[PDB]
């Protein structure tokens, strides 16, 4: 269905700055944050591919001002097994 | 023969983009098609083996979806890629000339001149046709894309002479080395108007 | 589509000549056809894109009109003119083989032998056929002219064994080098007579 | 045409053996073919001029019949000859993909993987399809033999992913140098399941 | 029981990308994901061995471009004690 | 009645490869096997002479790849005492 | 049915180690063993073609350590007459 | 099930000597011997792995004097298909 954008920041503060600049800068929807422990947290946005691809190039230039960014990545199509198994906010 | 229209009804989203790829193989060609439809939800128009053994891929979609599928398809094709084409907004008069090789039976009476243009690949033909429609008020009459005539592809525009010369100025630089021969016939005879290929 | 008959109707003038142009560029094909109909009013039979991208122009009229249109067509084309043919009097058995390749489905009772012959260009096939069957009592059965077989054109004659060997001699004289491979059969197999391409 | 069936009817002798010839001439097609029919009583399935100007011969019969017809064919040919094949027992699924290109448009719901593969000649594609259907429980969906795409020939096999891996191993055994390219699609998009060439 | 593929990466973004590439490039069935703390996460797929030896082989290509691949390993048929006493999805 | 063809292999796997190759490359009917002790195992095909002389010429070519072939032979028309006494499937 | 794997060992012990390492390194079914006299025995496994294709090349690597290995070969799909004539575990 | 050890000796006398040394030098359960023609015979003991793993490497030393000991092996846990489908002592 909808696409996927992920920002992984080493620190909570850079993740909140990324997840705020994305929802301000484009028409995306923040739907939660994944804690892995050790210092890494991941903000996850969902929209169509014209939205998250434009939001993450604002989120990454935001989160490279207050901290360290691990791996910005955009998945334009989540497959139904990943969408049903991993906590991506669109699991039915 | 219904997903080729320039506009959909209200229930369907409008898909103005165009992603075409002409490849020298078919196996890598259809793996390229599979990866392009994996990466983004591109409404694929057609996937067909045209003459001189090439594979012709066309897809509609929104602009970002087709551009995502084109970067994935251009990733997988690199080699067996021959030509590509990505249009953000195809002209409305183009859409009924892609799949069916359509020739015209008769013109209008105020139609003065004609210009016929042939390109070695097919994406050069569609590229130059869509560039020439969006730069001069010409009318596309017929267009043959690599079936029968061994890979090559041509089309003819018509209209007023100044418009077809301006379209010639655009096509002889938008094509490049892929042009073959372009004829600005100023006044075709009454025996040949409207019926050029028969 | 009654323009491909041997004799014209009673309300029509006699048109015995035949002029054939085989070109490499299709756009120059319609240009040369336009200019040849601008100069002298030859009744244009066909302007068709055939495989390996060639373009066939065939015009018909009296001998002088076709001659003058063909000399205009010579000077306009030059240099993507591949081959040229001017016949003052095409033979009567020829005119129904030029639209679509008619294949032989059955033969006569005493069809003694059959001879198959191909040329690389369609113009040499028509020239060698028309030179053959005016100088022998052979009957032309089938003839394919570059549609779907990428440029080459073949045809088969039948009749007496001495007659088809004399027709082989006159084809091999009147073609020279464009003849690719001619093949004689003294006695075709009874499992194969008539049903020749299937 | 019902001669392309796999098994013969009950009032007919059993003819499993097949022989394909691919020739760079059409006159040699008739000469090689009627020499083969003169040598042994083989049922000749098809003698067809297909694209890139080549000629395609398929003959059917018992084992020694087809072997003797092919040995007379390959001694009478040389020197226009492109490829030969003489199979003693073609697989039962193969027989209905020889007359015309039959595209497949509906896979099964448990159809997992597809291997699409093209070869430059024709006999390599038929040899590869037979040698892959014998070695794995795969189902041949569609196949095109040299018409429309200038001599090259392709086919797609479907089934279990491990079975199409083994079939890819055996196709890579039997082609070697005639293989153009091969694609082991592991799990295609749902928009390409069956509706594949369109 | 069935065969086993697993991709461990240092980063949740790399694990979502690897899971997408696995379940798109083959026919596996993603049973979940395992967290071990310190940013190490492991995506776990099942199936026959033919699907998973291509699934993880494509997931390693799509996970070296984003995160950091810890270990790609494919177990053909694990012992029933392993799926009895490890969170691998195939508890009887 | 029908013609006879045989493959003798040191090693059971070579005989099974020869039997599969003979029944796949041509149309014959594998009737059984004879294990004469000491490892010499012999596959026997029964079919009309033109078919078995094409079957065994592939059976030898496949069976030499995996083992050692003792003998390959095709009898075009065995006498009725041979099928009546030696056990080759056509036993009345 | 399914594909076929075999390991030919001059020796019972190489057969048992081979038929242990085959069935541990895939999901195969050891249908049993075949004795042809003179020490040439044959462990015969059945199962899907990637499974047996891994299984026999694990069993050969674990069986050449102790004994002579004559033949190891995988038939990807045996013909129906091969199972119907030879005692290969899948004879209906 | 239980661990396994086996001595294949060319010759009956070396097999009986190895069986003597195995069932005296440890606490195993000799389930007998398999003969495959040509003189190759395999004595099979079956017990816990600490017993058989020393019993076989005492029996090899004690029966190398009389016979050419072909193969010596210990399997610490044979799989259920080996026990169920091969005659190794604990057929269910």
């Amino acid at each position: 269905a909808d696409a996927l954008g992920m920002i992984e920041v080493r620190g909570f503060v850079g993740m909140v700055e990324a997840a705020d600049a994305m929802v301000k800068a484009a028409k995306v929807e923040l739907i939660g944050y994944e804690k892995t422990g050790g210092g890494y947290v991941t903000a996850v946005v969902r929209g169509d591919v014209a939205a998250v691809k434009a939001a993450t190039e604002a989120g990454q230039r935001a989160a490279e001002r207050v901290g360290e960014v691990v791996a910005v990545h955009v998945i334009p199509r989540p497959h139904v097994n990943v969408d049903a198994a991993l906590p991506l906010g669109r699991t039915p | 023969p219904e997903r080729f229209d320039a506009t959909p009804p209200a229930g369907e989203p409008d898909r103005p983009a165009l992603g075409v790829l002409e490849l020298t193989s078919i196996a890598r060609g259809i793996t390229v098609a599979d990866a392009a439809l994996k990466r983004a939800p591109s409404l694929l128009l057609m996937s067909r083996p045209v003459s001189s053994g090439k594979h012709l891929l066309m897809m509609r979609g929104q602009v970002a979806e087709v551009e995502e599928s084109m970067i994935a398809a251009r990733e997988i094709a690199g080699g067996a890629l021959l030509d590509e084409l990505e249009l953000p907004y195809a002209h409305e008069q183009l859409w009924r000339f892609l799949d069916a090789p359509v020739v015209a039976d008769a013109w209008e009476e105020d139609t003065e001149s004609v210009i016929i243009v042939e390109t070695a690949t097919v994406c050069a033909a569609i590229d130059s046709a869509d560039a020439a429609l969006k730069t001069a008020p010409v009318v596309l009459r017929d267009m043959r894309l690599a079936i029968g005539i061994a890979g090559k592809a041509f089309f003819t525009l018509t209209g007023e002479l100044a418009d077809v010369e301006a379209a010639a100025e655009v096509v002889r630089e938008r094509c490049g080395a892929r042009l073959l021969e372009l004829a600005c016939i100023a006044r075709p005879v009454d025996e040949l108007r409207g019926r050029l290929f028969f």
